[PDB]
């Protein structure tokens, strides 16, 4: 289970990271 | 104010489409349903369950269908230990040696705690799996020839324990080393101990006489049934029992006690109150 | 003081006076003197019998109340109830076998504050502080001049009792309503009436029958321009005529905005289901007998399962968006709710001058060299000059420059010539600015050009003069320029110049001066004569003294340079942007205290009359017959005088505008102008009003959205109204008309995505009592959907582009087409709304098996699952779980109900994006919608996988294979959406469409 709970926080992390940048695409 | 009308013609005066096409639609949609929940069964095994993390640590559960984790009870009211005797009465009456019958389904063994009978593998291959059993008659004066309800306990109670039943599980004891009930009897190699205490090992008002009983005298399980295989290949299958009877010269008193089960693959939840564990309040007002 | 059909119906019926009595039919009616006032002892003491002058504005209700009303806003019941049997419940549970547990008492706590902050967001929405008395109090003035005893005397305005003697002077305001006895010279600004401001003169002549015409009546508010006037005292106050208008303005109910009575309508819808379900499964719960706890458990689930939560607000929130976004467009709004207002509109009401027009009166023609010119109305000079190539101009210019008495202000040359601070007067500035601006300084071209003498403008001889020493070095010294009325400009000239070159007056000219003259005034202009004399060398030497006593000089057989005409012109946008308005369908209507021949014609001129469209009028002149011979529907336009206004009935009103297309109500009561408002809605339509005057606060403030202007307008007209144009663009009238038909789509779309994903969220509570399964969908985890994962997808529609030209379809319709209906709710409810819980389910019964308890199994454990001592319970194996230990797989199926809905919301914020076009007919283009998908998802993991999701909302680490369960399920609801769409573009008058296009 330890290699889930690290697995999900990551491809998560690089959504809100994603969403920044299609975000402050113009704004 | 008015559904209607006539400077309209109601609703929609069919109606009959706008409902019709919706048996239609929900039951496509129904069916679709049914569909991908059957192939969803395609399935995970129809002998294992495909994940079992969630039951492991098994915990220990009783005979007495707990009201809120106690009994209560005087010698007196004859009705007073019904709740308790009734319910005894269910679990045990799938016991007796009358059911118990021929080297089919079941095969006698070993009066003394055996090896691991790994009957075979979770195939089909074998029909009914063949089940070591178990007599009611290893349980120390907490058996008799009644009638509709056995003699049990009017002064000085009795409490059978059990243990949970999963799917390919094999106890593995502790070792000799630090435990709780010191090397005065540990059946090192084929059984699980289990010990009652009051409060942890720090000052429990001790106000109980622990006596125990079970298989050759043991207070335990015997390895000589586990692995279960599952009640499709292996109905019939009986689980050990272990009764303690609580003879404490004490009375008319609430006094928590805890019986632990011990072992490598035994483990405790601090939230789960009887996972690898017990918890029984306990009082005879008499 | 009765009800308010008549303390506020009596404030709009047209006055009545007594500028008709003599001057002794007063002097008794007052007691006042009047060689010399009253006694200041009658003074103070009519003071207490009639009390103070000055007016008192309406109470305010604070910001307690304005707020808490809030918090019963229809979901608000349910919202309130629910965290309330929340307060039940876990008292009961602290009452029976210890449940300490935080559980319920949390969701009495939570569930409350969400009612809470719930309510603020639709708060900062029905806000409305509406200053209007605190500013029509600030119009009358500090002190007040009366006479008393004969001893003149400045006194606090309010010490002005109804009978004294007051002298206004030169620029100051006028007290009270006065009746004017003595008077002089005495011009006076009555824009905040007539909502002009070229002033009008105040004498004792009684004038006229109706008392706003007189020119023996002052008024209040109004300034005294120029001169001076005594007058007695008629009415003081509140009781006045402006007065008993703040009255009638500052007295008028905002109502629903037409949006308003849009969440109050699909509020009535939902909570509808959210109680008949509720409480079907509740007698029906205890009906079966789970315990009471165990129902009031499950109303608290039915409840907010049901309650839309993250809406209402996430609705609030669609409004300050395209709020914010007109307001770079220079447009402020004043008022959230008003955001929406604009669009739903189907008639536009429109003050003319300084809404319509510039308020700037201005040369729109000319006369030189017998061809008409015409020059730039316009406030930046988008168009054509007219020329200067002949000779003849340079010297109109000179005239019409020359001979002018007004300067600039100090201290402008930064402005735009046009803009700059005249210190004149209608036309001498007028004139002053043509010059200046295309022809070089002034403050230059009158020193070339030095007058000797001039000769003012009188009202016996319509003309005025100066002699000037030309200085050419050949040089007659001596011109002679005068203008003044044309018609009687020609009886005093004899030649017409030309190119450059005298020439007679003959009659080919003669007429068609004259056949100019029609011409151009019949455009609504006033026109004006120019005509010089270079006078005869000999005649006059270096040093003739002129005289202006005496005559002195010719006066005749002058020479005739040209005609120049001026005009209150449309502001540039407002023509083009008009007939906007009706490829939108809406109709516009004139409302004007103008008068009727300047109205009609700008009216034409912006657009409001269209070409080759008559009025009766126009037509008798058009067939030599008596009007009232003349079939009223032949005529599409008309022009209503407030003359007639005042003596019609709603009905014969109703009637014109049943009737006209083209309509222009001119000179007309502040109270005219809400009188016609009241009765376009009188018929359903939802109306705007433009305004920027005193004068029309009323409909600005009766207006379904009220439209100010930003500079011209009045603190008055501006503070009663709900836009405000800030740089008095009357295009973004335009704007913000389709901006607003868009907020409209883009909440349809915003709320469907919110209401869909309602529906596997009843379902689980629903079956919960149905196949005494255990609970799939847990409340706390419902207050993760529409607070967590779906606010911002929803949010992001009302960032969606149109899906055709908007502003070409008639103008939506208040009673049919709602924002929420029949077609909508059977399809986030009815349709995707199932699938969506078809997933839903799907999943829970994987978790469970894939976890042991193959599905039917399940079909009853509830009643025994549910309990925390029955720790020995067989699966579909024989494996025997305890009670946190099966739970832990419970809340673990919480966990993932909870994305199998994130998941489909994929699929659905997807097609809650567009109503017709496929998506790839409109495209994935909205870069925020997008970002709405990776935060809903990745905050569910989130949600799922830090160290205490767990152990604060019964959520728990998932397996990759896990999350793909609603997969085909989303791809379903994708797919069925996509053909639906299809279907009506191929059939469009077809089945589906009735059936699916919201
Ligand atoms: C599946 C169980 C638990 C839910 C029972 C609710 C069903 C029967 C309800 C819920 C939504 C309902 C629909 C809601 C709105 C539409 C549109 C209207 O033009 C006619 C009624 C109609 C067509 C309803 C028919 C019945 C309906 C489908
Ligand atoms: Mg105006
Ligand atoms: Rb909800
Ligand atoms: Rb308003
Ligand atoms: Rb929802």
């Amino acid at each position: 289970y330890e290699t889930v709970r690290n697995g999900g926080l990551i491809f998560a992390a690089l959504a809100f990271i994603v969403g920044l940048i299609i975000l402050l695409s113009k704004r | 104010n008015s559904e209607k009308k006539e400077f309209l013609g109601r609703t929609g005066g069919s109606w009959f489409k706008i409902l019709l096409f919706y048996v239609i639609f929900y039951g496509c949609l129904a069916g679709i349903f049914i569909g991908t929940i059957q192939v969803m069964l395609l399935t995970i095994s129809e002998f294992k369950p495909t994940y079992q993390d969630r039951v492991a640590p098994p915990g220990l559960t009783q005979i007495p269908q707990s009201q809120k984790t106690e009994i209560s009870f005087r010698p007196n009211d004859p009705q007073s230990y019904e709740s308790y005797v009734v319910s005894i009465v269910r679990f045990l009456e799938k016991y007796k040696d009358l059911a118990q019958k021929d080297d089919m389904i079941f095969e006698d063994c070993g009066n003394v705690p055996s090896e691991l009978k790994e009957r075979g593998e979770y195939n089909n291959e074998r029909g009914e799996r063949k089940v070591c059993r178990s007599r009611l008659e290893w349980l120390g004066n907490c058996s008799g020839l009644n009638d509709e309800t056995y003699g049990y306990k009017d002064g000085k109670p009795c409490v059978i324990i059990k243990l949970n039943r999963v799917l390919g599980f094999k106890p593995k004891p502790p070792k000799n080393e630090s435990l709780e009930t010191y090397p005065v009897m540990k059946y090192n190699p084929y059984v699980l101990p289990v010990h009652c205490t009051g409060k942890r090992d720090e000052d429990k008002e001790k106000v109980g006489t622990m006596e125990y009983f079970g298989l050759g005298g043991y207070p335990g399980f015997p390895l000589q049934y586990y692995p279960y295989y599952g009640k499709l290949l292996q109905p019939k299958y009986l689980q050990p029992l272990m009764a303690v009877q609580f003879t404490n010269l004490t009375m008319d008193t609430e006094i928590r006690i805890e019986c632990k089960a011990y072992g490598e693959n035994i483990g405790y939840s601090e939230k789960d109150r009887f996972q690898g564990r017990f918890d029984v309040k306990i009082e005879v007002k008499s | 003081a009765k009800k308010e059909r008549d303390m506020d119906e009596l404030k709009k019926e047209v006055s009545m006076d007594d500028h008709k009595l003599s001057l002794d039919e007063l002097h008794r009616k007052y007691g006042t003197d009047l060689s010399r006032g009253l006694t200041p002892a009658r003074a103070a003491e009519i003071l207490a019998r009639d009390g103070p002058n000055a007016l008192t504005p309406p109470p305010t209700t604070p910001e307690w109340v304005k707020f808490c009303r809030q918090l019963f806003g229809g979901f608000s019941m349910l919202l309130w109830i629910g965290a309330i049997l929340c307060f039940l419940a876990y008292g009961i549970q602290a009452a029976t076998e210890e449940e300490p547990q935080n559980d319920n008492l949390y969701l009495g706590v939570v569930l409350s504050a969400v009612v809470i902050i719930t309510g603020c967001f639709s708060y900062y929405q029905e806000a409305k502080s509406s200053k209007i008395m605190e500013s029509f109090k600030n119009m009358v003035p500090q002190q007040a001049l009366v006479i008393r005893n004969g001893e003149k005397m400045s006194i606090n305005a309010e010490e002005v009792v109804v009978g004294d003697l007051v002298e206004v002077k030169g620029g100051d305001r006028i007290p009270a309503d006065l009746r004017i006895i003595s008077a002089n010279g005495c011009k006076v600004d009555n824009s905040s009436l007539t909502g002009e401001s070229e002033p009008q003169t105040r004498s004792p002549d009684f004038t006229n029958e109706n008392p706003l015409e007189t020119r023996n009546i002052a008024f209040f508010s109004t300034n005294c321009v120029e001169g001076t006037a005594r007058g007695i005292v008629v009415y003081t106050g509140d009781r006045t005529v402006m007065g008993r208008i703040a009255t009638l303005a500052s007295g008028l109910e905002g109502g629903q905005t037409p949006i308003a009575a849009e969440i109050e309508h699909f509020i009535h819808i939902i909570t509808g289901v959210a109680v008949f379900l509720g409480v079907s499964f509740f007698i029906l719960s205890l009906i079966l007998e789970y315990t009471w706890l165990e129902a009031v458990i499950f109303l608290i689930g039915i409840i907010v399962a049901n309650v839309p939560e993250g809406l209402l607000a996430t609705v609030t929130v669609c409004l300050t968006l395209t709020a914010k976004r007109m307001a770079r467009k220079n447009c402020l709004v004043k008022n959230l709710e008003a955001v929406e207002t604009l669009g739903s509109t189907s008639t536009i009401c429109s003050d003319k001058t300084g809404t319509l027009t510039q308020n700037r009166m201005t040369v729109a023609h000319m006369w030189s060299d017998n061809q008409i010119h015409e020059a730039d109305t316009t406030e930046n000079q988008s168009g054509v000059s007219f020329d200067k190539t002949s000779a003849t101009w340079l010297a109109l210019s000179r005239i019409a420059g020359l001979c002018n008495r007004a300067v600039f202000q100090a201290n402008q040359e930064n402005l735009p010539i046009l803009k700059r601070a005249v210190a004149g007067d209608a036309s001498e500035s007028a004139l002053l600015k043509c010059i200046e601006l295309c022809c070089g300084s002034v403050k230059e071209m009158r020193e070339r050009y030095t007058k000797i003498v001039e000769i003012p403008f009188n009202s016996t001889n319509k003309y005025q003069l100066s002699i000037h020493k030309n200085p050419n070095t050949a040089e007659p010294r001596h011109l002679l320029v005068m203008k003044g009325a044309p018609e009687r400009i020609l009886d005093r000239c004899s030649s017409i110049l030309i190119h450059g070159k005298e020439q007679p007056l003959d009659e080919e000219l003669k007429d068609a001066f004259q056949n100019a003259y029609l011409e151009l005034g019949g455009l609504g202009e006033r026109v004006l004569g120019f005509c010089h004399l270079f006078l005869p060398d000999e005649q006059f030497p270096e040093g003739f003294q002129f005289d202006t006593d005496d005559v002195n000089f010719p006066l005749d057989n002058l020479c005739f340079v040209g005609l120049i005409s001026m005009i209150d012109p449309p502001r540039a946008a407002v023509p083009d942007a008009v007939g906007k308005c009706r490829s939108a369908g809406i109709k516009v209507i004139m409302v004007t205290g103008d008068h009727p021949i300047t109205a009609k014609a700008i009216a034409k001129g912006v657009g409001i009359i269209s070409e080759g469209n008559e009025t009766v009028e126009d037509i008798a002149a058009r067939l030599n017959i008596p009007v009232s011979q003349v079939n009223p529907r032949d005529a599409k336009a008309c022009v209503v005088h407030g003359s007639d206004l005042k003596d019609m009935t709603s009905e014969q009103l109703d009637d014109i505008l049943k009737y006209h297309t083209e309509i222009v109500f001119a000179r007309t009561s502040p109270q005219q102008k809400l009188i016609i408002v009241e009765g376009c809605q009188r018929q359903g339509a939802i109306v705007a009003v433009t305004g920027d005057g005193v004068n029309d606060s009323p409909a600005s403030k009766k207006a379904d959205i009220g439209v100010a202007m930003g500079i011209a307008g009045s603190d008055v007209s501006k503070q009663a109204a709900d836009m405000i144009l800030l740089d008095d663009n009357f295009a973004s009238i335009v704007t913000g008309v389709e901006e607003g038909r868009l907020i409209f789509d883009n909440l349809k779309k915003s709320i469907a995505y919110t209401l869909t994903s309602n529906i596997p969220e009843i379902t689980p509570f629903l079956i919960f009592i149905i196949a005494n399964i255990p609970l799939p969908l847990g409340t706390v985890t419902i207050l993760c959907i529409d607070l967590g994962t779906d606010m911002v997808p929803a949010i992001s529609l009302a960032y969606e582009q149109a899906e055709s030209d908007i502003m070409k379809r008639q103008p939506r319709n208040p009673k049919t087409d709602k924002l929420v209906n029949e077609q909508l709710i059977s399809m986030a409810y009815g349709q995707i709304g199932m699938i969506q819980a078809l997933g839903g389910f799907f999943t829970y019964f994987v978790i469970l098996a894939e976890n042991g308890f193959l599905p039917i199994h399940l079909l009853g454990l509830r009643v025994n699952w549910d309990d925390r001592w029955i720790n020995d319970v067989e699966d579909s194996y024989g494996q025997q779980w305890t009670y946190e230990q099966r739970k832990i797989v419970e809340f673990t199926c919480h966990t993932p109900f909870f994305v199998t809905i994130v998941v489909v919301q994929w699929a659905d914020l997807v097609i809650c994006k567009t109503r017709r076009n496929s998506v790839f007919q409109q495209g994935m283009k909205n870069k925020i919608l997008i970002f709405g998908l990776f935060e809903e998802t990745a905050l569910a993991a989130f949600l799922s996988y830090c160290p205490g999701m767990g152990v604060a909302l019964r959520m728990y680490p998932l397996k990759p294979t896990w999350w793909f369960c609603a997969f085909p399920y989303s791809l379903l609801i994708f797919v069925y959406d996509e053909v639906r769409k299809l279907i009506i573009r191929r059939r469009p008058g077809g089945w589906v469409e009735k059936e699916t296009y919201y």
